[PDB]
């Protein structure tokens, strides 16, 4: 997207290096660090056979989806709202993933702003 | 316009593009006369043996028998130990054998060097 | 429990036409139709393992 | 059957698009030898071929009615449910 | 091969067609046109995208928690 | 109208 | 021991029997003796089957003898194409040589003494040159005998001097005694030549790249009976020898193996590539035999458990198929009275069943799974790969060519368009078709349980 | 596919030659020699045979093309090539 | 420039000789004179009622065809297949191994009877 | 023997517009450029000078090699076609017939009886046709692969069996 | 060539950590690609074993059953939304372009898809549309029930399979939920 255009054609310091987010300390800038919690526990998370890529923060919205899908067999046309909840969490996972990328980008912009102002101030 | 179609060993030049084909002349005119005349006799006695009612056998082709001898037995009777054959014999003979010797020995000593202090991993390498 | 038997049969029942062919009992004509029925019946046999799969998901 | 061949009389360059080249060719100064040979591909039921988009929407005409009854029936089912 | 085929081999004309040959032609054409765009009406979301993608400029530094160049 | 077809001797 | 006496007992059998019953009487008793031989794969565990002071058997020999005892019926019906016009005494003496040949191979594999093995090992030569030269067809069959025998003795004779040297040093060479009274081979210069003398004798009867000129110079011109027996078991006589003699040649084997296994490695690609460019049909199987035979040279050289099993598996499997392609060579050669590949083409449209035998023969020689050719070849690859990782690029590149010439003979002979002027091929008799069947069925139905074939290390 | 009889193939060649504009649709004959009787030239034979090779699907060889200049002998070669016998 | 008369006079000689060749390649109505074969009684009573040809006659002909094919192609296999696994293959342990069905919070086990506790309150995500 | 100046242009035309058909595809497009190909072919009909005529061959072929379809069109039955020598799998030579077992030839008795009569015609006409050949061969064998016809009545044209008994193009 | 192009497309997916989606394509591709080859085999037999598009054309009306099968078969091959092809091919394109992958390597599957649709139009235009350039003697026929049932069996498959595999199978890949519109 746009990030690729600025990173490659232009300066790459304004764009995060794709293998390194987050670089700036997450605690700095984020008070009240009540870290991202889990509604499901690894016990039933293991008992419900879930592939590691599917073992994301949206885990609670796959397990119950697999439940109703199994119990509604063979009515594959049912269990859509539960499916609707699933991609909504994955959507929420994606937006907060965008927030993390842009937070790094804004810190990168601020990090340059802090340094040159401190550099050529004399 | 269009430069040419340059022939090669595997991309031969067609008779249509052949200049000498379009350069017909009297002395080569009679030269192509016996081409078919030789062919005509070779088609005559072949067909004569081909359609003979009492022909119960295989019509031996002297050209085929000549080809077999030339490619199977005649090579040494007309071989000459000229210098060129020696380089070709040496390059395609002990050449690759010693080349693979350098490759195989180097790995074997390298592998033996690595295991003798245990860098190579044989945690589950038992079926040697 | 059924999963093992049904899928294995889909393999076994696919090979009788080969052995009957070696028996030469087939008087042509009927053989291509005979082959089609075996493959078609192999397909129908191959369903009930598949419908089993989505119900639970067991893989053996 | 005895394979009765269609007669030549019913086949001519006129009407078929084969004329388009002909007077253009006649402008050059000659006339097309095999003018009537390819007229069969351009005449009869072989003519008026559908457009490329027209081929794509084959059966779309019945798609109109099929959509109306299906959606309307389900609309009634949901409304009365 | 044998004389008396359901269709006779004609020469250079439009071949004869049977009514039954045509019926299945637009049957599947209509059902395919039914199928590909009835489900379009069902869950159009699939070829629309269920969630809009906001550009990363409109988000304010509150949620990002990124202070300006002030302190 | 069908024609006789030549085949290799399969009896043996 | 119960195999040898009936095998000798067939000597009066053929020599006395009625003018027309000699082949019938010989064929049956060769078929019945496969019974008592078939009780030789019947085997105990790791301990070898020692049933006499001078004779013993193990899981390495057991597949070999049942191959030879089975083999003789194959050469019996194979010779029943061109021995009919010969006189009775010559016909009887042909069986004498084949039966005399059995008596030797049936005894080398059971020999429990190195010299007794060697005495009978090279004793098999005398029946051979009688077969190749007396009953050969072409002109250079005379040169065939000289090339075959002189190559063999030039390597076998230094082995005899080596064996008596071991006799004087350690005291005995009984195959068990040397195993139990093993002694590491020092790197002394003298031991190098003793190692070379011990191995070279089996190398020459193991076509190596350079020591293989007698392979195309013997198999092509030999009679049909002599062709298969020389390619199916005779080449394996060295194979039995090296599997046994290596017990006293360590650790000198590993350092000294590089000049030899590599020459087999590079030549086995070369020899297979030779088959891609050939004009004589019988030369294909001869050169194809060289490449396949040279494959187990690497296996024995590594002295890896997997390699030895793969060597034995390929050893018997190659012998069975190489004999088969020689039968198919004979039938086509007899019908056309020539050995040229390109002469007889499009034979499948005339002999459909013979094409199927050609199909199965070339496809088994192609070594597809699960055929014994593949499992023998695959075990060699895994053992070779463990020895060195580059080994796959070479021995794998052999399988490249191996599939090529195997199908090349099938396409140019059976497939294609028949040549019109050949008005000689009749319908195939029940003899060759049964001969092909008796070759193909034991190979296929051995595939279900091949553990009689892997060898003692299994 | 049903085979084409000698009458049928002579009838098929009858249609294509009659359609030709250079010839006249009333003088056409089964034995009428092309370049003399119908007043054609050597560079009219070539376009005749491809128009003959078209509706039949196969190719008469070039070596047999220059001598393929008689309507009766036209069908004789094709009937020989397809061995279609009434 | 065309054929030189001689070749033509020859070709028609070959033509008429070719005319007679495959004018002898056909078969007389009697040939092939089918040699007798022993016949099973099964087809005898199949054709004893097949000559009527009305719908239900051939339907039951196909109905038995389907069933007679089924028993010898889908019954006798599963007869020996089920014998093979349940009494020979499954008699040897670790030969047939099964995925344990994925238990989800709230399911009950037939043998134990204990319910796996339902997962705790969802974050209440609604669109 | 000779591809003289006559046939060379005749073959050249044949391969020229056949490639054009492979190019234009559409019949109306093909016809326009075919008559142009024809009209441009005979615009220099009166070219008595052979050297220029051979020269006119040079600009005919080299751009034909440039202008030929990179995927040239070939009908199935002709060299390069998708059906060339496709049915050789079924064409078995006629001589395999006499090898049929008594049961196999009793299978089709009328054909074998007629086949025997066909074998008769070859047997007592072979010596006549080879003798007829010999008395009409020029010295040093034949100077042309063409075969002489039947000179007198009764005798078949020389060397006729295989060209007559050739397997049918559609054997099955 | 379309088959090989499809194979390159599906193994790109397992390339970027999409094994199951490759298996999803293994079922759809086997459905309609068989139709395209079987349809070509049908018109070959009718058109006196002629197999060059320069001599096809005009078969849109002569053989309607094969006409309908190829158009909707090719539309699945091109990714007509809510058909068998779209549920795999366009889902794959939505997956590969949005991932950590090689730079241009996303452009074949973009450009090839454009070419994938390109030869589909060419095969429809030349073979079925256009004028009937085939030999004058017409022997074409597709009224044999063996063909009609054979094509029809996968035909309802090539129309309705896409849904009946997409919904029933358990979710085994991460669903692409939030992406740009373009
Ligand atoms: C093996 C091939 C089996 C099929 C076969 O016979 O094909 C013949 C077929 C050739 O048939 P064809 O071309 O019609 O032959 C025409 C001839 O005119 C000859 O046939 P025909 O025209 O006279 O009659 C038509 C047909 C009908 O068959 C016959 O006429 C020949 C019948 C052969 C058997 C004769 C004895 C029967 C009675 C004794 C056995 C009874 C059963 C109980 C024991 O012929 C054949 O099928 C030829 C069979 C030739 C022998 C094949 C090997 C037999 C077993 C040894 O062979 C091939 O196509 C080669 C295939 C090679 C294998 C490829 C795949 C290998 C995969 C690995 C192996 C399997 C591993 C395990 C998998 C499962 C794990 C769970
Ligand atoms: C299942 C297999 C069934 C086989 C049925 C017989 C057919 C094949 C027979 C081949 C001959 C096998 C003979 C054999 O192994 O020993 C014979 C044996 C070998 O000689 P023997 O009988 O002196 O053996 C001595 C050992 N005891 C004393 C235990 C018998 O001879 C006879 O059985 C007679
Ligand atoms: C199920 C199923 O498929 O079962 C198959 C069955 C079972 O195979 P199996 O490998 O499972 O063996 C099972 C054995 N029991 C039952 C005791 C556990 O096949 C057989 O029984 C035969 C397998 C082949 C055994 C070797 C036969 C060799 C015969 C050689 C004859 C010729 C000798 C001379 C020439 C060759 C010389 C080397
Ligand atoms: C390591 C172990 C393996 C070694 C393998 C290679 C060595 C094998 C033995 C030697 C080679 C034998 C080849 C076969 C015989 C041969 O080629 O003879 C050729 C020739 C035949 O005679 P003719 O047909 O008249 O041709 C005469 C041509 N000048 O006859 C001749 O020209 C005369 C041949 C005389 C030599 C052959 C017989 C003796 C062999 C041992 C010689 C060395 C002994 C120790 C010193
Ligand atoms: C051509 C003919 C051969 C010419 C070359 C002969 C080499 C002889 C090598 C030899 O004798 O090596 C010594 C070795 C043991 O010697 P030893 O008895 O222990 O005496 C004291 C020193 N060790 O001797 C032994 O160990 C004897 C066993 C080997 C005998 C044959 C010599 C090696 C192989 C030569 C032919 C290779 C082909
Ligand atoms: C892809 C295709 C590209 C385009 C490829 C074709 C070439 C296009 C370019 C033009 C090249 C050239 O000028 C004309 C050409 O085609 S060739 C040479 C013709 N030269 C003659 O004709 C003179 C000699 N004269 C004769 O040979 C006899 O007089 C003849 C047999 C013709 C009598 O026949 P008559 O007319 O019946
Ligand atoms: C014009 C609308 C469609 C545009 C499609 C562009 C496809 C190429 C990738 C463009 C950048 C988005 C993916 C990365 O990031």
């Amino acid at each position: 997207g746009a990030h690729l255009a600025r990173r490659y054609l232009g300066d790459a310091s304004k764009e995060p290096d794709p293998l390194r987010m987050p670089t700036f300390p997450p605690d700095y800038g984020f008070p009240e660090r009540k870290e991202r919690e889990m509604v499901a526990t690894q016990q039933e998370m293991n008992d419900a056979q879930l592939m590691l890529q599917q073992r994301d923060y949206c885990a609670h919205y796959l397990i119950q989806l697999l439940k109703c899908k199994r119990d509604s067999f063979p009515n594959f046309l049912a269990c859509k709202h539960e499916q609707h909840d699933w991609d909504y969490c994955e959507h929420l996972d994606y937006v907060k993933r965008m927030k993390e990328f842009e937070r790094e980008r804004r810190l990168l912009q601020r990090k340059k702003r802090r340094e040159q102002r401190e550099a050529e101030m004399a | 316009s269009f430069p040419k179609y340059k022939p090669s060993r595997l991309a031969t030049l067609p008779a249509t593009l052949d200049p000498a084909e379009y350069d017909i002349s009297p002395e080569t005119r009679k030269a192509q006369a016996e081409r078919l005349a030789i062919r005509s006799r070779l088609k005559r006695e072949y067909l004569l043996q081909y359609n003979d009612p009492n022909r119960l056998g295989v019509i031996e082709d002297p050209a085929l028998i000549r080809w077999t001898y030339a490619r199977s037995a005649n090579i040494y009777p007309n071989f000459r130990p000229t210098p060129k054959t020696s380089l070709l014999g040496a390059l395609f003979g002990i050449g690759p054998l010693f080349f693979w010797y350098y490759v195989f020995k180097t790995d074997r000593d390298k592998k033996e060097k690595l295991i003798q202090e245990g860098k190579l991993d044989q945690t589950f390498n038992i079926s040697y | 429990n059924p999963f093992a038997s049904l899928t294995l049969t889909t393999l076994i029942i696919l090979t009788i036409p080969i052995m009957m062919s070696n028996s030469n009992i087939y008087k042509t004509n009927l053989y291509p139709n005979y082959v089609k029925t075996t493959v078609s019946y192999a397909f129908t046999l191959s369903l009930v393992p598949l419908l089993m799969f989505m119900h639970t998901g067991q893989e053996m | 059957s005895k394979m009765e061949l269609p007669d030549y009389k019913q086949w001519k360059i006129e009407g078929t698009p084969l004329e388009t080249v002909q007077e253009k060719l006649a402008a050059r100064g000659l006339r097309d030898p095999w003018g009537r040979n390819e007229a069969w591909r351009y005449s009869g039921g072989f003519a008026n071929n559908v457009s490329f988009v027209g081929a794509l929407l084959k059966g779309f005409k019945w798609g109109f009615a099929a959509f109306v009854v299906a959606v309307g029936a389900e609309y009634y089912l949901e409304s009365q449910n | 091969a044998g004389g008396g085929v359901h269709i006779e081999p004609r020469y250079r004309q439009f071949p004869q067609l049977t009514r039954s040959q045509l019926i299945q032609a637009e049957f599947f054409s209509a059902t395919m046109w039914f199928w590909i765009l009835w489900r379009f009406w069902h869950d159009s979301d699939a070829v629309l995208g269920h969630f809009p993608y906001p550009d990363p400029s409109q988000w304010t530094d509150e949620e990002l928690g990124i202070l300006p160049d002030d302190e | 109208k069908r024609l006789f077809i030549i085949k290799p001797s399969g009896f043996y | 021991l119960k195999i040898i006496i009936p095998t000798t007992m067939l000597l009066p059998m053929t020599w006395m029997s009625k003018h027309n019953m000699i082949w019938i009487n010989a064929t049956v008793h060769s078929l019945l003796i496969s019974l008592i031989s078939l009780s030789l794969l019947n085997q105990l565990g790791e301990n070898s089957l020692n049933f006499s002071l001078t004779f013993f058997s193990d899981s390495l020999s057991a597949p070999l003898l049942v191959l030879t005892t089975w083999l003789l019926p194959l050469m019996l019906m194979a010779s029943q194409s061109h021995l009919s016009k010969e006189t009775t005494t010559r016909k009887k003496l042909y069986i004498t040589m084949l039966i005399l040949l059995q008596l030797f191979l049936i005894m080398t594999f059971t020999a429990t003494e190195l010299i007794l093995f060697y005495i009978l090992f090279e004793a098999t030569l005398v029946p051979t040159l009688i077969i190749i030269t007396r009953w050969g067809n072409q002109t250079e069959r005379l040169n065939a005998g000289l090339y075959f025998l002189f190559y063999t003795l030039a390597g076998s004779l230094p082995l005899l001097v080596a064996l008596v040297y071991i006799q004087n040093t350690t005291g005995s060479l009984n195959f068990l005694i040397i195993h139990y009274w093993s002694h590491p081979l020092s790197n002394s210069w003298s031991n190098i030549f003793m190692w070379l003398a011990c191995i070279m004798a089996f190398m020459v009867k193991m076509p190596l790249y350079g020591l293989h000129l007698w392979l195309p110079k013997a198999h092509v011109e030999a009679p049909i009976a002599g062709s298969m027996v020389l390619a199916a078991v005779l080449l394996k006589l060295g194979g039995y020898g090296m599997m046994r003699i290596t017990t006293i040649l360590n650790p000198l084997t590993n350092y000294m193996a590089y000049p030899f296994l590599m020459l087999s490695m590079w030549g086995m690609i070369m020899t297979s590539s030779i088959c891609l460019r050939q004009t004589d049909l019988k030369s294909l199987i001869a050169y194809s035999s060289v490449s396949h035979m040279a494959l187990v040279i690497v296996a024995i050289m590594i002295q890896t458990p997997w390699s030895f099993m793969g060597a034995t598996a390929l050893m018997i499997a190659h012998g069975l198929t190489s004999s088969m392609l020689f039968c198919l060579a004979n039938t086509n050669y007899e019908r056309v009275h020539s050995r040229t590949m390109i002469l007889a083409r499009g034979l499948q449209t005339l002999l459909p069943l013979m094409a199927t035998w050609w199909l199965m023969a070339s496809l088994t020689n192609l070594a597809l799974p699960p055929s014994i050719n593949l499992i023998g070849e695959l075990f060699i690859i895994t053992a070779s790969f463990s020895w060195s990782n580059i080994t796959i690029i070479l021995m794998g590149m052999n399988m490249m060519i191996t599939a090529l010439y195997s199908l090349y003979m099938l396409i140019t002979t059976q497939r294609g368009k028949y040549t019109h002027h050949i008005n000689n091929i009749k319908a195939s008799f029940t003899r060759e078709n049964a001969l092909m069947a008796l070759h193909i069925l034991p190979l296929l139905l051995l595939t279900l349980n091949p553990k009689m074939i892997l060898g003692p290390l299994y | 596919a049903p085979p084409l009889t000698l009458e049928a193939i002579k009838d098929r060649v009858l249609y294509v030659l009659k359609l030709y504009d250079k010839i006249d649709p009333e003088k056409l004959s089964v034995n009428s020699h092309f370049m003399k009787d119908l007043g054609l030239d050597s560079l009219d034979q070539v376009e005749i045979i491809m128009a003959m090779e078209d509706e039949f699907g196969f190719e008469i060889p070039d070596i047999d093309a220059e001598k393929l200049m008689c309507p009766q002998e036209i069908v004789d070669y094709i009937a020989d090539k397809k061995d279609v016998y009434e | 420039s065309g054929y030189t008369p001689d070749e033509k006079l020859r070709l028609q000689q070959l033509r008429e000789l070719r005319r007679r060749w495959l004018k002898d390649q056909e078969l007389s109505p009697r040939e092939p004179v089918l040699p007798p074969r022993r016949v099973w009684p099964m087809e005898q009573f199949w054709n004893k009622f097949l000559q009527d040809g009305a719908p239900w006659k051939n339907v039951i002909y196909k109905t038995y065809r389907h069933s007679i094919f089924a028993v010898t192609h889908v019954l006798i296999p599963v007869w020996i297949i089920h014998y093979y696994l349940k009494y020979h293959v499954t008699a040897k342990p670790y030969t047939v191994v099964e995925r344990k069905p994925r238990i989800f919070p709230g399911d009950t086990i037939l043998e134990t009877g204990e319910v796996i506790p339902l997962m705790k309150e969802f974050p209440d995500q609604h669109h | 023997a000779y591809l003289t100046h006559q046939q060379k242009v005749l073959r050249l035309y044949k391969r020229a517009l056949r490639h054009l058909e492979s190019w234009c595809v559409h019949r109306d497009k093909y016809r326009y450029f075919a008559c142009l190909m024809r009209a441009r072919f005979d615009e220099h009909k009166n070219e008595k000078d052979m050297v220029k005529a051979t020269q006119l061959l040079r600009q005919a072929e080299e751009e034909f090699w440039y202008g030929q379809h990179p995927q040239p069109y070939i009908f199935p039955e002709s060299p390069g076609g998708t059906s060339y020598e496709r049915y050789e799998c079924y064409k078995v030579p006629e001589w395999c017939l006499d090898d049929w077992h008594p049961s196999e030839k009793a299978m089709y008795p009328d054909y074998f009886a007629k086949r025997e009569q066909w074998k008769r015609l070859r047997r007592e006409s072979w010596e006549r046709e080879v003798k007829q050949l010999q008395e009409e061969t020029p010295p040093g064998g034949p100077r042309t692969e063409a075969l002489p016809p039947a000179r007198k009545e009764g005798d078949l044209p020389p060397l006729w069996w295989h060209i007559v008994t050739r397997p049918r193009e559609r054997p099955m | 060539f379309s088959t090989s192009s499809q194979l390159g497309l599906m193994m790109v997916t397992i390339g970027i950590n999409q094994p199951h989606l490759a298996f999803l394509h293994i079922c759809m591709h086997a459905f309609f690609k068989a139709m395209l080859f079987m349809c070509s085999g049908s018109i070959i037999h009718s058109l006196n074993d002629e197999q060059d598009i320069r001599k096809m054309g005009g078969l849109y009306k002569a053989m309607p059953f094969t006409t309908t099968a190829l158009i909707i078969g090719s539309l699945a091959l091109t990714g007509m939304p809510y058909l068998t092809g779209f549920y795999s091919k366009d889902l794959i394109i939505e997956a590969v372009n949005m991932s950590y992958t090689n730079a241009w390597a996303l452009l074949m599957t973009l450009i090839a898809t454009s070419l994938t649709a390109a030869y589909s139009t060419r095969i429809i235009f030349f073979a079925f549309l256009g004028k009937p350039r085939f030999p004058p003697l017409v022997l074409i026929n597709e009224n044999n029930p063996l063909l009609i049932n054979s094509i029809k069996r996968l035909l309802i498959g090539s129309i309705f399979a896409g849904f009946i595999i997409s919904n029933n199978i358990p979710p085994m890949t991460v669903p692409n939920t939030t992406m740009p519109l373009y």
